[PDB]
């Protein structure tokens, strides 16, 4: 079934900075790629579905975008709320999976 | 009215009845078959719809049993409405044309 | 009863047939051509019942040239039959317009 | 003249009519999603008959909902077009044999 | 014999031509566009028979605009002589019936 | 025509252990993939049919999944009589091939 890939496992950024996590799919999913966010101690929270569509109540900060394989979330300037765990999860095909996660540092 | 077109229209209905049901039954069909893509129902009822006009294009089509059971039930129920409207043309035209005469 | 209503039953008997006749013949057809897919029973009669409805998604389709000729004869046979469908359908409906008037 | 061929000369102007507006809105429709291939306007007016004549290889097809709205009205249109021809070849044949009687 | 017939036999005939012309056309228009697979009389003739059923599997597919132009051609030549038949169907169907009463 | 490789050729497990096999497509084929065990001297038996479906007869110990290229048969708590040459099998294009077999010791 549909491997996700998420690399670096960790990411550290300067405060106010552009970050970038990436997700690589085994094979191609169009846009069917979901990104939460879990902070510690917290559940997952949905931030973008489809790959680049926005969610209500999430900062306009986030942004995603791809197609086919590779997918990024965006995070323009950082800031300490963002620390978190970040994971993609594809619906494309059976069954549903789940990237392995990147840790945000700041 | 005449018989043809409520027979027409009765078909159209029962067609947007079949999409719907199609849809609905084809995720529940194809959940649980590793690799299948028909599976979430805003594309399911896409692709019951160009599976009813028999376009075909496929980009999603079903895997298993059941979801190819129910791909069948709204071919025909497709090709069986549309047909039922031609047929409908066709009586409306032959009265029109023989009173023209 | 009415002949347009038989010659439909008898249609749809006929393509039953085709669709088993035409799996069985498909997998016969193609087992032994490198890379055919179209090669186990129950696909096959899948296969039949997409190629009949003309819907074709495809998912599959024969490489070899008896499977073609397999796959025009059951294209044939399923247009043919939805045809004699839609032809008793009109008859139908001639007639009993004729009289609601 | 008579209505059916009325009926089918006009089906047929207008299909040509849904296959251009078809061709400008699928373009206009999928530029903007990521992966989208119904793109530029030559290779969208391809798609736009095959299908309409619901042939649907697939090389190409929708993946936005409104692109796929105006999939299904080209499809639709396609398919009452050609039923609109069939169902006055139809009455067309009815009444010469009428007379060959 | 009645005209329907005769239009049908006669659509039938011209099919097998456009279908032939058409296998010959494709190959024509094909070679010399890179990537494409369209190039080889046998399966450009399976390809012309699957379009005309309107099947289109897809398996092989026109990528230039002449190809493309052979390819309508093709689809709506078959797509009427099949409508001519279900056409004949009918009026032999509201003759007989009209009898049988 | 389509290659399953199955890697590693040898597998060592403790007695009551988790073990899985790997069997990798050239291509994909679905879940057309059957798995079967041959014992010492024995003749070839099937375990799982279509990658994940099970058969009459096999201790329900015995498992499989996957779809595409990637497929894996699972024994829970390996025991002794399972010790076996295991094969996989596509059915998904002519010609049927087997892959090269991978051994179970304890
Ligand atoms: C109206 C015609 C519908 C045809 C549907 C064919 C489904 C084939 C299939 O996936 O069948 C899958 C199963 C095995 O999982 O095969 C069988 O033993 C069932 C016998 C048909
Ligand atoms: C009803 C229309 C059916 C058309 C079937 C075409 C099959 C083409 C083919 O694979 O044919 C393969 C062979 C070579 O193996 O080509 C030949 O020399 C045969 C001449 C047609
Ligand atoms: C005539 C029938 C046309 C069917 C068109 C289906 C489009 C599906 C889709 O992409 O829809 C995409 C959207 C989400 O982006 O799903 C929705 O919430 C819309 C509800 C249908
Ligand atoms: C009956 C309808 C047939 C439609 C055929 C469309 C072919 C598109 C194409 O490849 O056209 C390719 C060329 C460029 O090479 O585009 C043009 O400038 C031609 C204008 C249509
Ligand atoms: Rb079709
Ligand atoms: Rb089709
Ligand atoms: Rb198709
Ligand atoms: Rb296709
Ligand atoms: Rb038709």
């Amino acid at each position: 079934d549909i491997l996700l890939t998420q690399s670096p496992a960790i990411l550290s950024v300067s405060p106010g900075e552009r970050v970038s996590f990436s997700c690589r799919a085994s094979q191609s999913i169009g846009t069917d790629i979901h990104w939460y966010q879990q902070r510690t101690n917290g559940s997952p929270r949905l931030l973008i579905k489809y790959a680049s569509e926005s969610i209500s109540g999430i900062p306009s900060r986030f942004s995603g975008s791809g197609s086919g394989t590779d997918f990024t979330l965006s995070i323009n300037s950082v800031e300490s709320e963002d620390i978190a765990n970040y994971y993609c999860q594809q619906s494309n095909r059976w069954p549903f999976t789940f990237g392995s996660g990147t840790k945000l540092e700041i | 009215s005449a018989l043809h077109w409520r027979a027409a229209g009765a078909a159209t209905v029962l067609l947007v009845i079949v999409l719907l049901a199609g849809s609905y039954l084809a995720v529940l069909a194809e959940r649980g078959a590793p690799g299948a893509q028909l599976i979430t129902y805003p594309r399911a009822l896409w692709w019951a719809c160009e599976t009813a006009t028999t376009v075909g294009y496929x980009d999603l089509y079903p895997v298993t049993l059941w979801g190819r059971l129910v791909a069948v039930v709204v071919m025909v129920a497709g090709i069986t409405s549309f047909g039922l409207v031609t047929a409908a043309l066709a009586t409306w035209f032959v009265g029109r044309e023989q009173e023209r005469r």
